[PDB]
């Protein structure tokens, strides 16, 4: 292992023969700087603040090509070794303490990702949601595996309920990650004061009559 | 004595105006309540307005092209 | 569950202090199982699997590959690490505490991930019981982070949450402590029999 | 004619001699898909579900070559037979019942059209409105013509009224579809009902002590 | 006004049932003057107006240009029908419903163009007099209609519209239905008249 | 008899009370206007944020090119 | 004479009625305050929706790039 | 002099040896119309109005092109004069009239720059700005000099004050120019009013029964 | 402070009236000092500092670009002055007055910069003191004003700022003009004393 203040990782390349498919992504410290969609050709910048750079597209796609034909090559020497479906970790949280009305955004972790093949879905109450939803790249991890976050922009409902859908071919069924988010005792205390105050009131007018007669 | 006769129309007339605040104080109710979910409906949009999607795999459209008139 | 292969290739730069020190390692990975390696404190290729030795010779039989690659650890981690200090080694978030029932000290929305976060009693640093959930990254150049600790309730007591991060230049303290409707409610009927009293001793007095 | 239960036009062409001008557009179940902007070489996609996919402009410009050089050849054969221009349809509808205060968008539907060549302009008591106009491109027919929608994103208000001003070679003048969008009962009641609950405390009040008087 | 000539050509798909069965023609229209069409059920160019022949059988003596029009019955028609199966066809919008005063029922922005609305009158369906304004298409992937029906205005009686959509699997039922004001006013003037009265019948049995 | 005289300052004071009730409530209605205004211009905004226009045609700038020295 | 008794309890009830509408006034006036907080930052939004940035020299990131397998 | 209704420059083409960096920029009636980042090669329309023509990127990196070998053959025939740097001249003040709380946009104009070389930026209670700052470009003058504006997206707040920190070679230390932004009367004109309208109440009824006594 | 020389080049175009007359100038400029010079006036290169007559006539002896040049003048200034009648000579903003307390009247966010102020003193034009601020270029295509006169209250009097601009086909005037709570406070005492004494008066005549 290596221990050091910073990490970057600037050639994160990935291939796979299911699509095929990959991905070219930019990491330093844990967090993705940019992504090249490799079928758009467009680079598109995670952070509003690299937007200042340039990288040329096609300079991924060259690096991909490569790994395609090793791959191929790697292969043989393997004799058709497939990759080992992993169970995925799936975590659900929200980015900001819970306050109703408040915007919010759900956080959906799915960790230890091997291969990156998944779904990850939303659901209210048993039905898709198709709205506000996000997912960030395949991330790489130290045993060369990957996690990946869906976040889901949602305004918290005290009524409404969610889940986190996640398929993977390492699991025998699809795996579902829950998340769920006085007026008595306050209308007695404000008739108590509503009272008490009342009758202070009540009285210091009595009283000022009171004081007054003596004189 | 009619001075306790004149206190009397004060006091209707002092809780039917009460009566008309309670209603209009209930009435504003009713705005702040539409207006606090308008409010945290464009705070959801602006929200939105700064998180892209991940792109899907880029499939073409087809289309047919005419021919020349000789 | 079809069959499928998996190829990645990562370009991993490892910058020590300042630009003093800078290790630089290629991994070849095929299925989570990496067999061929550059070491930039090793200036050669090397093989971690058996199914190394094929490739790790080959690509170092190429004198003019060899010195590219040898050389990017000048043109790919020194070159991007200067625009990293301008941007991203420059972002700095606040963050923000909030405490809520345990009691737990919510850190949200703050980068980079150094941070130190206190519990204090009174003035005295309650380290008795705390819990703390490790750092959780968002994934958005955000992190989190909560504490929790137990209670022992009393009147008048006071718990207050310490954060430090290097994105402040001051530390931020946050504070948390029909009870007043009820305390108003003794003190002002006992005030309105206090006056009522009165005016019957001052009827008697003047009779 | 044919009967079916969708209908797609992938290869809706135009051209007209007037500008020399010319338009490109997909459709599917009478709605607009996208048009290639010609002289911009852009694709401009009308829904938000479809820009996913990919359409290269130059195949637009390919195609309208095409007619261009057929309609040469066509109006030697024809003799110059100029179109027939037509009287224009236009209807004014609101796309959601109005509520004053509520945002709101006009539709004018402009219907019949031919040659496609018309000017829809939004007026407001008289002067002209160039902020939150949009058109859709011409849309085709299945007698040949054209129909083209204008939308006006307004603020409706009691005092304010519109106009839509459509102006085309078969009107003999320019056509104008126009369109339009208590207290006292109220403050009535409210007082009704604020002197009788006035009056019902009052001798709940009344009652009160009259009950306790007896004993 | 101007002389103008326009030449338009359009290359329409039709799908019955699901990919089963699918025509496809291309219509060379000369203001508004459609003269050759290629129709998949022929498979060859036709002339409709007497300016066909000369681009009839020209475009049909082309063997090798020929082949490639009948093909695009699978590379075009049904090449594009696999995508909107994922996305246009899949669009479905809920609809809205709105009653207001005879008696107009809007259903306002929902996509596809199938739908049922149906008028209430106390659990018994109002046929006597419906008039619907026909399918209304805004232009942006949205559709309207508008159902009214005459009312005999009864005390404590409702109307229901009902409405149902591909895109809903539970139907949408909405209903309608100084009064106020006024009724207190007469309940509580009696009863503010019954309280005082007791007070002087119990004043006098004291008495 | 003082008693009458204590329960005529009562009521002057609750008078008293109700018009500050009312002079309030009457302020409140002024924001809840002002911010009703705000707050549906900025769902106009919204609105037109997600509709494009019908571009025009397009004609090209021109531009003056300078000379080389020698 | 119970008449004056009557009086009394209705003027201590209607000024516990004042009470209960002064607390709920005080109790819109928060809401007030946070929705013209959250509108006119909804504002600011819009306000720099219109309003680009002077853009920076622009510098390359590098990259690295993988070998193949004979 | 030069006296006319309107004046355009379609030819402001900027070039110099510090960076070595250029602009290009058209001029009607003072204001700019556009400008090309060079190094992005991308036309940048500065009104909306605007954005509908087209103008070529590469059209301005050929013109600077040669302004940068004009330059070279000058430096030898001009025996090397370097620019007399001048001082600016900083002007704060707010685009709209403040009031407390509505958005609003500062301005600082640097007036008299030469050479092209500044760094304007902003200060609040002495840190650093960087949200909703924008920069105008090197608009020119008739004496050959330079003003640019830099903008600052605010809401005006009692408790906060800014500076405009204008940086040149041809001041001695960086200038900054500085700029910032009834309760027991109205409490006392309410009260005033309360017991005025509660005593002329109270006439009244006391009044109606005075008037009904003597019938 | 770094050397630094700056090199720019102008191409102006100046129109006077409508397209009846065209100037066309272009300014080669080294470091605040325009040496060479083009005059559609003249139609001839000219040198205006020492360091032109290099290239005022190598400039002037190439016939085919001091004809290419010459031409610009129609093919630049003409050509983009009809695409500025129809955006920006068209572009039209309506101006904003507000009044503050001197008395200074904000005409803030109108384009172009024609406008004309004036103040007003009960319909007589108050021209004894007004010291106007110069317009202000904002620099998105927007000018403010700012004029302010001195006053001499008065009860009753009032002050009404008028400006006219093109964009505007009716003027836009804006007028400016504890005191009520007082006021209100005697009428209503006075009110109340008036209505208490006859209750005396009314009791005595009845006495
Ligand atoms: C599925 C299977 O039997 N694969 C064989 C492997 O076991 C063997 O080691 C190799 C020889 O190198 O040939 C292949
Ligand atoms: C305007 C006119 O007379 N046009 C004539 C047409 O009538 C005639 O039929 C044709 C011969 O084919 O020649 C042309
Ligand atoms: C710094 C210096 O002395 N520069 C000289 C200048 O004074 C002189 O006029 C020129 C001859 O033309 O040669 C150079």
């Amino acid at each position: 292992d290596i221990v050091a203040d910073h990490v970057a990782s600037y050639g994160v390349n990935l291939y796979q023969s299911y699509g095929p498919s990959g991905q070219y992504t930019h990491e330093f410290d844990g967090d993705e700087q940019f992504y090249v969609d490799l079928g758009r050709k467009e680079t598109v910048w995670c952070l509003p603040v690299l937007r200042q750079f340039r990288f040329d597209p096609q300079f991924a796609l060259t690096n991909i090509a490569v790994l395609k034909h090793n791959l191929n090559s790697l292969i043989k020497r393997s004799n058709s070794t497939a990759a080992t479906n992993e169970v995925p970790e799936v975590t659900v949280f929200s980015k900001s303490p819970v306050t109703l009305g408040q915007p919010n955004i759900l956080i959906c972790l799915v960790d230890n990702i091997f291969p990156p093949v998944v779904n990850i879905t939303w659901l209210s109450n048993g039905h898709s949601v198709t709205e506000g939803v996000s997912e960030t790249s395949f991330l790489s991890k130290s045993d060369h595996s990957f996690f990946k976050i869906s976040y889901l922009t949602l305004l918290p409902s005290a009524e409404e309920s969610y889940d986190c859908k996640v398929e993977h071919w390492g699991l025998d069924k699809p795996l579902l990650k829950h998340w769920e988010p006085m007026s008595e005792l306050t209308e007695t205390v404000v008739c108590a004061l509503g009272l008490s105050v009342g009758l202070v009131g009540i009285v210091v007018g009595t009283v000022f009559i009171i004081r007054g007669l003596r004189s | 004595g009619a001075l306790y006769t004149g206190f009397s129309i004060l006091v209707t007339l002092l809780l039917a105006g009460q009566a008309t605040t309670a209603y209009f104080l209930y009435q504003q109710q009713g705005r702040l309540d539409k207006l606090t979910v308008t409010s945290q409906n464009l705070q959801l949009e602006n929200l939105r307005m700064k998180l892209p999607k991940p792109p899907k795999p880029v499939s073409k459209m087809r289309m047919a092209t005419p021919l020349l008139m000789q | 569950s079809p069959e499928d292969f998996v190829y990645q290739f990562k370009a991993m730069c490892y910058f020590t202090n300042g630009t003093e020190r800078v290790r630089y390692v290629t991994r070849y990975i095929y299925n989570r199982e990496e067999y061929a390696r550059f070491d930039s404190d090793v200036e050669v290729y090397r093989a971690v699997t058996p199914l190394g030795p094929p490739d790790a010779e080959y690509w170092n039989s190429q004198k003019e590959v060899l010195e590219r690659t040898r050389a990017e650890l000048d043109t790919v981690c020194r070159h991007n690490y200067q625009l990293e200090l301008r941007t991203t080694l420059q972002r700095r978030v606040e963050p923000t505490v909030t405490i809520s029932p345990l009691l737990v000290c919510s850190v949200t929305d703050f980068y980079p991930a150094q941070i130190k976060v206190r519990w204090f009693r009174n003035d005295q640093e309650e380290t008795t019981g705390v819990v703390s959930t490790p750092l959780i990254r968002n994934g958005d150049w955000t992190f989190q982070i909560l504490v929790m600790l137990e209670m022992t309730p009393q009147h008048g007591d006071v718990y207050t949450c310490h954060v430090e991060h290097p994105s402040l230049q001051n530390p931020i303290t946050v504070e948390w402590r029909q009870s007043k409707m009820l305390s108003g409610i003794g003190g002002f009927v006992l005030g309105l029999i206090f006056l009522g009293l009165g005016l019957i001793i001052h009827h008697r007095s003047q009779k």
